[PDB]
C-alpha cells in the first residue's frame, strides 16, 4: 500500500495537475 | 425552526463534499470500496430535532426500524421487524411493554382528514404480532390481538383485550376488561381474573426474554465471518 | 426521416454558411437589382405558406421543419431591403434563430430517450417534469415572437428594416404571419399544460450537457433584451464589414 | 421420512453488506428513477421498477421475478407491503401488477398480480389476490380481501373481509385522493434529503480490516 | 515508481483533508444525525444455548432471521423479511418449503394453553407472502392463504388450503381437501383435483425459483463488479454496427438466467 501501480492512470493525474497550473498561470501572468 | 434548517442543509452541502473528496482521494490512490452495496439502514432514523430517544434498558431488534422522534421507556422491547415510525408527531412507548414481531406504529403520516393524533403506549402492555395501531391511544395493562388493525380515534381504556385479527373502527371505544374482535369489530365477552393474571405474567416473561437477547445482542460481531465472506470463491 | 441529431445540425450549421455566402454574392455579383424581386415572392410565399401549413401537422419534426421554413422566410426579408439595417436584421434574425433551433432540437432530443413521435405524447408534462415543460413553453413562445424574450427582438429589427426601405406590403405580410404562426404555437402550449390525457407517457432524465445547454439558452433567450447591445454592435460591424 | 439436516461449514452469518437492497436477476437489474425515494429495508428484486415521484417505504419486498413490476408517477407503496407477479391469472390477461399514477396503496397491502388504475387509495391490511381490477378512482377500505378476478366499479368504495360494495362517492370525497397523494410524495421527498448518496459505511468497514490483517 | 509514491502521497493528503473537512460539517450540523454503522443484523444467530440446524442446501435472505433452534430441512428456503423467531421451542421445517417474504413462525412459551406442542412444518409446503404462524402443526402438502393468522392448536392437514386473510381459532383442524376461509373458520368449498395440481406445481417450481436468489445474495463484491460491467455493457445492443464488424454480441453465460425460472420456456 505504498504505490498506485497503476502507471497509466498515473500519466493522466500528472497531466490533469500540470492543466490545473497551466490554467493558473494562465489567469495570473496574463 | 428555520434557521436551524439552514445550519442542517450546509451541513448537508459540507458533509457531501468532504466524502467526495475522500472519494477522490480513495479513487486516486487506486482502491475502489466506496462503490460497495452495504445495506446503509439505521434503527433510529432522525429527521431535523425529530431524534429518537431509548432508554440504556431497553430492548431494540437490529432490524427494527424506530423512525421519527419514538420515545422508549425502561424494560419495553422493540422486536424484530417493528416500523415504528413518528413524523407529524410524537409516539410514546411506555415502560415494560412489548412491540412484538413483524409491528407498526402510524401516526398518519399525511395531513389531510384532520388532525394527526399521536401515540400513547402504557406499561406491561401486550402488543400482538403485525400490529399497525393507527394513531390510537392505549394506555397501561391492556392486551392486542395477534393482527389487529386499529384505526385512529381507538381508545382502548384498561385491561381492554382486543381479539385476533379485529378492525376496530375509527372513533370507537372499549370499555374496560373486555374483548372485541371481528370484522368489523364486535363485542365477544367479557374478561376473566386468569386471562388478566395472564396478561400481568406475559409483559414480564416477554420483557426478560427481551434482556435475555440484548444480552447477547450487543456481542462481538464474530470476526471469523467478516475474515469468510473477504476470501469468498 | 432524417436521424434527430442529424436533424439538429442541419438546419443551424448549413443555413448559417449559405446565408453569408448569399450575402457575399448578392452584395457584389448583383448590381441589377433584379435579386429584390426573387427575394420579395418567395420570402412571402415562405411566410404564408410555412404559417398556414404549420399550424396543420400533429408530429413534432414537421412542425420544427415548417417553422424553420417560416423563420428563413422573416430572415429572407432582409435580402429585399438592401441596406446596412436590412444585413443587420438579417443577420439578428439569423443568430436568434440558430440559439432557438439549438434550444427546440434539445428539447427534442431530451425526450427522444422514450421515443416521443407526435405532439399529444407531450401530455401534462407540467407534472412530471414542470421544469422541463416551462423550459419548452419559453422556447415555444420565443418562436412566436412574444415581446420579454427572445426572437421577438429579431423580428421586430426585420419590421423595421422592411419598413426603412418602404416595402410597406412586407411588413404587413409579416405582421399577418406573425398572427396566424403564434396561433398553432399556442395551440402547442394547450397540450402540454392545460387538457390532462388518460395515458401518461413517463420520460427518464436527462444528460448533463444538454441539460447544460438547454439552460444556458433558456437564460438567453428571456434575458436578452435585458442587455442586447453586444448582438446589435457585432452586427453593424460586420454589416459594414462587406464593404469597409 | 428423512429428518436428515446437514449443517455447512461455508454457512453465511452475520452478512456485513447487509441486505444489498437492490438484487439483479441477470439483465433483470430493477430500475428506479431519480426522486424515487426508497427506503434502505426495501427488497427490490427482478424486473421491477420505480418511476418518478414514487415512494417506497422500510418493509416493502418488491420482486418482479415472474413479472415485471410498475410503479406509477407520484405514486406511493406504504410500509411492510409485499407485492408480487405471477406467470398467469384466472382472467386471462397478462399477469402482471402494475400501479398506475396518484396511487396509495397503505401499510400491509399484500398485492400480487392485480392491476390497479390511478386514483385508487388502498387501505390497510388489503390482500388483493390475482386478476383484480381496481377500477378507477375506487376507495379500498382497510382489511378489504377481494377474492381473484374481482373488479371494483369506479366512484365505489368497498370494505369488509370479502369484496362487499358499501356506498358512493361524492366528487369532493374523490378528489381528494390526488391531494394525498402529492402530500405524501412531499413526505417523501423530506424524508429523501436525509441522506445523501454514497454513504460513508465503507470507513468502518475499513477500520475493522485495518485492525485484523488487512 | 517515484511518480506511484507521490500520487499515493497526495491521494494521503487528499483524503485527510476530506476526512476533515467532513468532521467540520458534521459538527457544524449540531450532531442532529445520527452516523450509520456497519451491521447489527444476524441472518441466523443462537438464543440461549443452541444454534439452529441449518442444511446445506437452505436458502436463508440476509434479511431474515432464523434465530434459535430452529431446523430447515432440504431445497426449502426462508425469503426476505421472513421471522423464524423460535427461542422456546423447535421449528421443525420440512424439504423443499417456503416461508415467504415478511412471514412469522413463532412457538408459544410452552404454557400458552398448557398442553403446547412445537411448531412443526411438513414438507413440499408452502406458507404464502407474510403469514403469521403461531403454534401451528402444518402437515405435507398444504397451502397456506396470504396473510393468513394460523394459531396455536390448528392442525392442518394434507391439502388442506387455508384462504388468504384467514384467522383460523385456537385448536382449529381442517379436514383434508377443504378450503376453509374468512375470519371465522367458516367452510367456503373442497379442494378439487386441479387446484391440488396447482399448489404442488408452486411448490415444486418456487424450489427451482430460489435458487437464483441463492446464487444472487451470495455473490462476492468482485463478483458484483463484473457483473455490473457486464449488464451495463450489454444493456442494449445494435445490429448494424456489430454486422458491419462482422461480430455477434452474445449475452454472457453468467448473465443467463436458467430456464427453468423463464415464464414457460423461451431459449431463444
Ligand atoms: C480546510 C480545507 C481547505 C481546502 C483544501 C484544498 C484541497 C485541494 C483539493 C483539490 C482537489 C482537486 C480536485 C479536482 C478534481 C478533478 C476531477 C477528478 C478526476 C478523477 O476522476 O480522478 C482521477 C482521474 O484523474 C484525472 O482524470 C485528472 C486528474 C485531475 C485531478 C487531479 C488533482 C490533484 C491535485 C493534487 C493537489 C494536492 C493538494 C493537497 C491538499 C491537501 C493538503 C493538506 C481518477 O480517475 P479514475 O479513472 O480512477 O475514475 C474516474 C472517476 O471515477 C470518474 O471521473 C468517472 O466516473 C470514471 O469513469 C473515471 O473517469
Ligand atoms: C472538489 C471535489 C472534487 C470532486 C470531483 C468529482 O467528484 O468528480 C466526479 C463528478 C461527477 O462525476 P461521476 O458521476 O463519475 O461521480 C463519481 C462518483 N460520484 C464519485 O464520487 O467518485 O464530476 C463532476 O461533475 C465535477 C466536475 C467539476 C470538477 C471541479
Ligand atoms: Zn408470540
Amino acid at each position: 500500500p505504498k504505490v498506485s501501480e497503476d502507471k497509466n492512470r498515473n500519466y493522466a493525474v500528472v497531466a490533469g495537475v500540470v492543466a490545473i497550473v497551466g490554467s493558473i498561470g494562465w489567469y495570473l501572468k496574463a | 425552526g428555520t434557521l436551524g434548517r439552514a445550519f442542517y442543509s450546509v451541513g448537508f452541502w459540507i458533509r457531501e463534499t468532504g466524502q467526495a473528496l475522500d472519494r477522490l482521494g480513495c479513487r486516486l490512490q487506486g482502491k475502489n470500496y466506496f462503490r460497495e452495496q452495504l445495506s446503509r439502514h439505521r434503527t433510529l432514523m432522525n429527521v431535523f430535532d425529530k431524534a429518537p430517544i431509548v432508554d440504556k434498558e431497553a430492548f431494540v431488534a437490529p432490524s427494527a426500524s424506530v423512525i421519527g422522534d419514538v420515545h422508549i421507556g425502561r424494560g419495553s422491547s422493540i422486536w424484530y421487524g417493528c416500523v415504528l415510525r413518528g413524523d407529524v408527531n410524537t409516539v410514546s412507548v411506555g415502560s415494560g411493554t412489548n412491540i412484538q414481531d413483524n409491528s407498526l406504529v402510524h401516526v398518519a403520516k399525511s395531513n389531510l382528514s384532520g388532525k394527526v393524533h399521536p401515540t400513547i403506549i402504557g406499561d406491561n402492555v401486550t402488543i400482538g404480532h403485525s400490529a399497525v395501531l393507527h394513531g390510537c391511544t392505549v394506555e397501561d395493562e391492556t392486551f392486542i390481538g395477534m393482527g389487529a388493525t386499529l384505526l385512529d380515534g381507538v381508545v382502548v381504556e384498561k385491561h381492554g383485550m382486543v381479539a385476533a385479527g379485529a378492525l376496530v373502527r375509527q372513533n370507537t371505544r372499549i370499555p374496560s376488561g373486555e374483548v372485541w374482535g371481528g370484522n368489523p369489530a364486535r363485542f365477544l365477552r367479557k374478561l376473566t381474573d386468569e386471562e388478566i393474571a395472564f396478561i400481568s405474567q406475559s409483559a414480564t416473561n416477554y420483557s426478560n426474554l427481551a434482556q435475555a437477547h440484548a444480552a447477547e445482542n450487543a456481542k462481538p460481531l464474530n470476526v471469523i465471518e467478516f475474515e469468510k465472506v473477504l476470501r469468498k470463491k | 426521416g432524417s436521424p434527430t441529431p442529424v436533424t439538429a445540425f442541419l438546419s443551424i450549421a448549413p443555413k448559417i454558411s449559405i446565408f453569408a455566402n448569399i450575402l457575399r454574392v448578392f452584395i457584389y455579383g448583383s448590381y441589377g437589382a433584379t435579386l429584390q424581386q426573387i427575394f420579395f415572392f418567395c420570402s412571402i410565399a415562405s411566410m404564408i405558406l410555412g404559417a398556414l401549413a404549420a399550424m396543420a401537422q400533429t408530429k413534432v419534426k414537421r412542425l420544427l421543419a415548417y417553422s424553420s421554413i417560416g423563420h428563413v422566410g422573416y430572415i429572407c426579408i432582409g435580402f429585399s431591403c438592401g441596406t446596412i439595417e436590412g444585413i443587420q436584421s438579417l443577420l439578428i434574425g439569423i443568430f436568434i434563430y440558430a440559439l432557438m433551433t439549438m434550444d427546440a432540437f434539445a428539447i427534442v432530443l431530451a425526450l427522444r430517450q422514450t421515443r416521443v413521435k407526435y405532439i399529444a405524447d407531450l401530455g401534462a408534462l407540467a407534472k412530471t417534469n414542470p421544469i422541463l415543460a416551462i423550459t419548452f413553453s419559453i422556447t415555444m413562445f420565443s418562436y412566436a415572437g412574444i415581446p420579454p424574450l427572445a426572437g421577438f427582438c429579431s423580428k421586430f429589427y426585420l419590421f423595421f428594416a422592411a419598413l426603412g426601405c418602404g416595402a410597406y406590403f412586407l411588413a404587413l405580410v409579416g405582421v399577418v404571419t406573425s398572427v396566424i404562426g403564434c396561433f398553432y404555437y399556442i395551440r402547442l402550449v394547450k397540450r402540454m399544460f392545460f387538457d390532462t390525457p388518460r395515458t401518461w407517457i413517463l420520460y427518464e432524465p436527462m444528460d448533463r450537457n444538454k441539460s447544460l445547454l438547454l439552460a444556458m439558452t433558456s437564460f438567453f433567450i428571456t434575458l436578452f433584451l435585458l442587455y442586447p447591445s453586444p448582438l446589435f454592435s457585432v452586427t453593424h460591424q460586420m454589416a459594414l464589414s462587406l464593404y469597409l | 421420512p428423512k429428518s436428515q439436516v446437514t449443517p455447512s461449514p461455508d454457512r453465511v452469518k452475520w452478512d456485513y453488506r447487509g441486505q444489498r437492497q437492490i438484487i439483479p436477476l441477470g439483465q433483470w437489474l430493477p430500475k428506479v428513477a431519480v426522486d424515487a425515494y426508497v427506503a434502505p429495508n426495501v427488497v427490490l428484486a427482478g424486473q421491477v421498477t420505480v418511476w418518478d415521484g414514487s415512494s417506497v417505504w422500510n418493509g416493502a419486498v418488491l420482486r418482479g421475478d415472474l413479472n415485471k413490476i410498475t410503479v406509477g408517477f407520484c405514486s406511493n407503496v406504504q410500509e411492510r407491503c409485499v407485492v408480487h407477479a405471477a406467470w398467469s391469472s384466472p382472467t386471462g390477461l397478462p399477469a402482471q401488477t402494475l400501479i398506475d399514477r396518484y396511487v396509495t396503496v397503505g401499510a400491509y397491502s399484500l398485492l400480487r398480480s392485480c392491476t390497479i388504475e390511478p386514483e385508487c387509495i388502498i387501505g390497510q391490511h388489503s390482500i388483493l389476490m390475482e386478476g383484480s381490477l381496481v377500477e378507477t378512482r375506487s376507495i379500498l377500505e382497510a382489511g378489504s380481501v377481494l377474492p381473484p378476478g374481482r373488479r371494483i366499479p369506479s366512484g365505489e368504495l368497498w370494505g369488509g373481509n370479502p369484496a362487499r360494495f358499501i356506498r358512493t362517492l361524492t366528487n369532493e370525497e374523490t378528489l381528494e385522493i390526488p391531494k394525498l397523494a402529492v402530500a405524501i410524495n412531499h413526505l417523501s421527498g423530506d424524508y429523501f434529503s436525509e441522506f445523501l448518496p454514497y454513504s460513508t459505511i465503507y470507513l468502518e468497514v475499513e477500520k475493522f480490516k485495518k485492525s485484523l490483517g488487512i | 515508481g517515484t511518480l506511484g509514491r507521490a500520487i499515493y502521497t497526495v491521494g494521503n493528503w487528499i483524503r485527510g483533508t476530506g476526512q476533515a473537512l467532513d468532521r467540520v460539517g458534521s459538527l457544524l450540523q449540531g450532531s442532529h444525525r445520527i452516523e450509520e454503522h456497519l451491521s447489527r443484523h444476524r441472518t441466523l444467530m443462537n438464543v440461549f444455548d443452541k444454534s439452529p440446524l441449518v442444511d446445506k442446501d437452505v436458502f436463508v435472505a440476509p434479511s431474515a432471521s432464523v434465530i434459535g433452534d430452529v431446523q430447515i430441512g432440504k431445497g426449502s428456503s426462508i425469503w426476505y423479511g421472513c421471522v423464524l423467531r423460535g427461542d422456546v421451542n423447535n421449528i421443525s421445517v420440512g424439504s423443499g418449503t417456503n416461508i415467504q417474504d415478511n412471514t412469522l413462525v413463532h412457538v408459544a412459551k410452552t404454557n400458552i394453553s398448557g398442553k403446547v406442542l412445537p411448531t412443526l412444518i411438513g414438507d413440499n409446503v408452502t406458507v404464502g407472502h407474510s403469514a403469521v404462524i403461531h403454534g401451528c402443526t402444518v402437515e405435507d402438502d398444504a397451502f397456506v392463504g396470504m396473510g393468513a393468522t394460523l394459531l396455536d392448536g390448528v392442525v392442518v392437514e394434507k391439502h388442506a388450503m387455508v384462504a388468504a386473510g384467514s384467522l383460523v381459532k385456537q385448536n382449529t383442524r381442517i379436514p383434508s381437501g377443504e378450503v376453509w376461509g374468512g375470519n371465522p373458520a367458516k367452510f367456503m368449498r373442497k379442494l378439487t383435483d386441479e387446484e391440488i395440481v396447482y399448489i404442488s406445481q408452486s411448490a415444486k417450481n418456487y424450489i427451482n425459483l430460489a435458487q437464483i436468489h441463492a446464487s444472487e445474495n451470495s455473490k462476492s463484491f468482485e463478483q458484483i463488479e463484473v457483473e455490473r460491467a457486464l449488464r451495463k455493457k450489454y444493456a442494449r445492443k445494435d445490429e448494424d454496427y456489430d454486422s458491419m464488424l462482422g461480430i455477434t454480441r452474445e449475452t454472457p453465460p453468467e448473465l443467463i438466467l436458467p430456464d427453468n425460472v423463464l415464464p414457460g420456456g423461451k431459449p431463444v
